[PDB]
């Protein structure tokens, strides 16, 4: 393979596959502070040609962190389809990338050909697309998964309530809910990041979701986002086991930060099988993001792209439910501005696709970072555009206990009215049943908690 | 006339012709949350809207302000920083903020108690509000705590520019058995004054995990009060003493 | 009329309507460089709520530019429907943002209710909105017109193609002409903006337009960008009359610096009448964008977005075929970053589609902003989904001549398929005739301009 | 628990549940083979009464087979999901089947539900249930797998071609392939049962038919039916792989007689996941068929019914791309005539369903059974209208080798232009592509297999 080409007469030299992976990624904060960024446009353009000019083999043999140091590099190449990758194996980036795009390439034929990739060519094409390429791209990729709802359907588009509250209050996190509820939000999941990480509270969080789900006869499924122990502890005690959730990272030194061994994902699906109140296959729920693998300092030199594709390549290891990144959901020192997050969430979204799982976006901003709602909105739009799974949902958007700013419920009726999106078509069902869609629309009683009293 | 800040703002309820408006001001008292807004279509009402965006020009003002020196010396507290200079750095620099700088590492050594049991360290953090609002409600009891029917205190200190990962050092610097970190968690929308604890047990920079550490976050009079807070740290402090363990190597 | 509020205790003052208008505004270059921008995040929502607070009676009442000193603002007031001001004028803008906005109202709603609004009305109401805001309220406002073929049928996407080059060689033009055709771009209008302003050129660029339309029968109109005078004294020697172009600024002072007087479109029209090679009733064309006036000395103290609405006032006067702001033709001066520029596409194209013209976006860009092609790529979808009538196209969005990128051929093709929008009914006819379109998708022939030879 | 009944007067009493699932059949000369049979009409309606009666909890608790004696009976009861369970578990299995047969029952609530069964309790609702209530019941349990093809999807209809040879002679198996796609057979799999078990020989039969597969792009697979060791071996070597094969038993007794250890059904999904050329995520392929376990003397005093539903319990643990009951592939010994075989085989598609695997039917009989072709075409039909997921093609479904009749090419056309059912739609779409097929029905020119020369 070559690490050089030459651009304006001049030679760009590149020390390993580690190094053009990282200069190729469109500029970022958090590629600047990991030290890997190219010097400028004309190097990273350099890298995006070496790169695209590299094969399928040059990056899948040579994963950003080894064989034998990793457990999730294992994971990843042993999860590999040999027959797959030799069709695949001699074919340059470039070819993989027009492949992708092409219109003559149906969905079949990239459900066979994404078994030959590993994460690090995943990162490896997306690298070197622009942000229609990612968009349009993702979208002739649809995943689709079942729980209670269904969610993935092209024409289809999906949210998570996310009902947080500072203390826990089960009044508050049931208002939240019927709120939710009224805009059509929580095909997805019914979904909440707890105070204490605790059986009791977990128990009476998920009491009070499956409380407002049991006596609606909902279809969909309740989650506490605790960390996968807990979870798993309170469920083996009684609590009601919707979806099962673990926050991950592309390296097992990253998991170790999380306290997370691959044995409790395991245990998470046996368990899901033996307790959970799911009727289709699916139902784990993971969640990752770019920065998590540098903060953790368990990049390795890597990008935090290329990270975070391994982390879709983990993750499509326990076929889940539903995964998100959670775009902006740290700060500015992974990534600064609207420009950045934008593009990562389209990075996000389309390397979920492409490792064939079911990619969702939180679209969202911290309040020390360079952005406002104006991005949340103009993000989630463009990545419903490119099929995404779901978004999140909280009124207006504010979480009064995570400290950041997601998409509101008005955000994805938005979306779904502009677009002609419906959602989940189990939940469908349910709202035109309870008089607050019809025909993908919300009536007029819609968007008023009261209606469910 | 209606000032965005004010209570009347906060309590609005723009639900246009509602179901059963009397749950709907039920709905809204029992949460902080943006709830019985409304809307027009599928979009925020106006009113909505302009309180969300006076809310966020607040919230940006609050990851920027900075305590006073002065403040800092009126608490009786030894004022220590990161290898970060300025605020600007902090934002775009965490690895700077998880390491004291030269003079910090030699200041601790001069004036804080060596080897104790359980050692207290204050950061302003993501938000200045969470350290100047809930100071004198938690840090008192909870020294008092420490000491009473307790043990070696150490010294508590102030850290401006702190990160998380700074405790490690701290920790292996006083040769320290429990090291509890107070700090401001990122700014929220409608709220600054969001305190966090992350407590570890002996922690060493090289072996040491995030999930070794335990957190209480969320301490503030909209959350857990920090006087009740401070009675679950001390708590905290002891089973970490007795079990030798911290984060997610502690039992129950 | 309040010109005061208190925002978080403090009082905010303004010293008139104008002011409000421009400190309402989201932060741009341009507004900073005017002297008009907010001095903080605090004031300019003070601002808003404001604005949001004044009657529709309050701004129409209190035009930037006075009656009797302005033909442009003479204009506007003598085209209200009175009866349709009347029953609006006591709304205050926060009320009219709501009804814009709201399910419950329907196109033929806001058909009678746009005839009672001025210029600075139409900007006050985009000021006080989002971005998913300005994307849903210009969704649900369809402008629809008709030259040779249909315009903003819902459901459907067009496209200019603009041919340009260094030196109006006409060999240039046309092969980028049949690499635009072979994208299924051209439906608006085939459009060269020509080197040199003399009536020999521009009937040879005329004559090679209509030389491809001729030969291939196709349903579309040609234009050549010159000024007014020019392609009149042309089409009346003879050229073929298709559209009739002018660009346009928001004040008399901005129209002097142009060189146009109102009485030119008036002749355009009628020359358009006499001459011109049109099915439909639409035969005009105009182009604009924030920051003309500010260059021109000549937006009297009030910012780039009201002006910009003043433009649609204008243009919708002479009831044009099309209009499309040119977003960041200019410089980082007016409109520095992606944020900025998308924002004010955002805000150009809502303005336009509640002010009641056949808006498009030129999605651009120059060499010396704060701005790359990906930036054109979320913003052309973005306003896709916000039912944009038209965008451009050129050979990868290059122009040789203009000196800025633009959209490419394929972004239309690449909009269309990803949104399964079509082309103009009457072009989409052509494209399936020609073999370059089946079922609003690029056969596997298209996007090969030697299919015409 | 009640083990006894009062019928006109007469009180019958039986000693346990295996005694009461036995003798609650309806008549086959296999339960009287098994001495298991009823000893008349009566006793028959008694014992499916006192079935009747019996809660899921004391057929869930009462396996035929001890859990710590028998490997399938701990697989199926490990695999309960005890929450679905603890929902059912005091409902009579006469609620149950009026459950399953119910139009307020949902396939999405029947999905939840089956978790909670085992297999003993499937066997104890189709024991229960008439003939059409056996159809109707299937009908509307609908599962749907993908491999190359999506198989199952209400609506449609597929078939394995079987193109089995007495010598393997590549020229004879490819003569039948060309001969089954003309008819539109081989969307469940290309499917070769092999004379010799060695690896050379299935290397070269898979080669024939991969060779076809790969000439004409066929979305379909292949496979060749020797022991699961064999399968493996060659595919390890370089082999194409598509389907992995293996005959099952529903005790761990019959197992051994098999020479299968359930260690091999684990090797072969892995052996899929890096070998196997298949798109879809399922790619095991089981058969099964009522008498098995009674032959092997492993049916351990349990009726040929409740043994084949413990098949399906096994079958479902490796989520198979496909499984078949061989109705009557065995003999006269174990189901005599027409009626026993159309009983059984409505029986083993019903209970497969209920099971949740992909279930289809072989419907055959063999020449020294009280049989003939018009049965065979009674049951394909029959079973269709059940849902039935795919049956056999051979030509006029004469086996050459295997000495039996099973359903012709022909008759998989028949039932899809009677009953107006598609093939997959992968491979509905290759038929259109080749010209063989038109709107579901066969064009003229199909039917001959020199239209592929
Ligand atoms: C940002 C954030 C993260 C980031 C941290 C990365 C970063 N910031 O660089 C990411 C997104 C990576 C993350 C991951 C997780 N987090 Co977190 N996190 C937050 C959040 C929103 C902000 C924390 C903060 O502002 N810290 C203050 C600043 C100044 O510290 P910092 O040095 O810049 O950042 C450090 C800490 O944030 C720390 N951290 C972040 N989360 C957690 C969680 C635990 C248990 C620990 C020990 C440390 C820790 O990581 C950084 C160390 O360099 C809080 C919510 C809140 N309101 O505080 C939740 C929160 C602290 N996280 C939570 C959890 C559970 C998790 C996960 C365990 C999720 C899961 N279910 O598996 C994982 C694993 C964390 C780990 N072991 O590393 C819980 C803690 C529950 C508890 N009482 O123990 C919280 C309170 C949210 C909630 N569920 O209510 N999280």
């Amino acid at each position: 393979m070559k690490l050089k080409t030459t651009l304006f007469g001049n030679v760009y030299q590149f020390k390993d596959v580690k190094e053009v992976l990282a200069k190729a990624n469109e500029l970022r904060s958090g590629d600047v502070l990991a030290g890997v960024a190219a010097a400028s446009s004309q190097e990273r353009v350099a890298a995006k040609q070496v790169l695209s000019e590299m094969t399928v083999a040059d990056i899948r043999n040579n994963p950003v962190i080894a064989y034998e140091d990793d457990c999730v590099t294992r994971l990843i190449q042993d999860d590999v389809n040999e027959t797959a990758y030799n069709q695949i194996k001699n074919w340059s980036i470039s070819e993989l990338r027009e492949y992708v795009l092409s219109d003559e390439t149906s969905v079949d034929d990239i459900a066979f050909t994404r078994k030959g990739l590993t994460s690090e060519v995943v990162a490896a094409v997306a690298k070197i697309c622009s942000n229609a390429d990612l968009i349009y791209g993702a979208k002739k990729m649809p995943v689709i998964k079942k729980a209670n709802t269904t969610i993935g359907i092209p024409g289809t588009f999906s949210a998570r309530l996310q009902p947080n509250d500072t203390r826990d209050d089960v009044q508050s996190i049931a208002a939240q809910i019927y709120e939710g509820l009224s805009f059509g939000v929580g095909d997805a999941v019914i979904g909440v990041n707890p105070v204490t990480d605790d059986v009791e509270n977990l128990s009476r969080v998920l009491d009070t979701i499956y409380g407002v789900i049991d006596k609606f006869n909902i279809p969909t499924q309740g989650c506490v986002l605790a960390h996968v122990t807990t979870q798993i502890e309170a469920i083996r005690r009684g609590a009601p086991g919707g979806l099962i959730f673990q926050s991950i990272c592309g390296s097992e030194k990253g998991l170790k930060e999380f306290g997370v061994e691959l044995a409790m994902l395991d245990e998470a699906r046996a368990v899901g099988a033996e307790f959970n109140r799911i009727a289709g296959e699916n139902c784990l729920y993971f969640e990752t993001g770019q920065g998590s693998a540098l903060s953790a300092g368990a990049n390795f030199g890597a990008d935090q792209v290329t990270m975070e594709a391994r982390n879709y390549g983990l993750a499509r290891h326990y076929d889940p439910f539903i995964v998100n990144t959670v775009v902006g959901f740290i700060g500015p020192e992974y990534l600064y501005n609207d420009r950045q997050i934008i593009r990562a969430g389209l990075e996000d979204h389309f390397m979920g696709k492409l490792s064939g799982i079911s990619m969702g976006c939180d679209c969202c901003y911290t309040n020390h970072a360079d952005a406002d709602q104006n991005l949340n909105e103009n993000l989630m739009i463009l990545l419903a555009t490119a099929g995404c799974n779901y978004i999140m949902g909280m009124p207006l958007g504010d979480d009064i206990m995570l400290n950041y700013q997601t998409t509101a419920f008005h955000d994805t009726a938005t979306v779904r009215q502009l677009l002609n999106l419906r959602p989940s078509p189990e939940f469908e069902r349910w709202l035109e049943s309870m008089g607050i869609m019809a025909n993908g629309r919300l009536t007029k009683r819609a968007g008023d908690p009261s209606l469910f009293f | 006339a209606l000032d965005l800040g004010s209570a009347e703002a906060k309590a609005w309820i723009g639900v246009e012709n509602p179901h059963r408006a009397d749950v709907l001001t039920e709905l809204r008292r029992s949460t902080v949350a943006r709830v019985c807004t409304g809307r027009a279509g599928p979009r925020p009402r106006t009113q909505a809207l302009l309180r969300f965006l006076a809310d966020h020009s607040r919230s940006k003002d609050t990851v920027l302000k900075e305590v006073p020196e002065e403040w800092v010396k009126a608490q009786g507290l030894l004022e220590v920083r990161s290898e970060i200079s300025d605020k600007n750095l902090y934002l775009t620099r965490p690895d700077m903020g998880r390491r004291l700088c030269a003079e910090a590492v030699e200041a601790l050594k001069a004036q804080c108690v060596a080897n104790p049991d359980v050692q207290v360290v204050i950061s302003d953090g993501l938000s200045t509000d969470a350290i100047t609002v809930n100071y004198e409600e938690i840090l008192p009891p909870l020294m008092a705590g420490l000491k009473q029917a307790g043990l070696k205190v150490g010294t508590p200190f102030f850290v401006r520019y702190g990160r998380v990962k700074i405790e490690d050092q701290i920790g292996e610097i006083l040769g320290a058995k429990v090291v509890i970190l107070l700090v401001g968690e990122r700014p929220g929308l409608g709220q600054s004054e969001s305190l966090s604890c992350y407590a570890v047990y002996s922690p060493r920079m090289a072996t040491t995990v995030e999930a070794d550490r335990t957190c209480i976050s969320n301490i503030h009079q909209g959350g857990t009060p920090p006087v009740e807070a401070a009675a679950v740290i001390v708590d905290l402090a002891k089973r970490m003493l007795e079990q030798k363990a911290s984060g997610i190597n502690m039992t129950r």
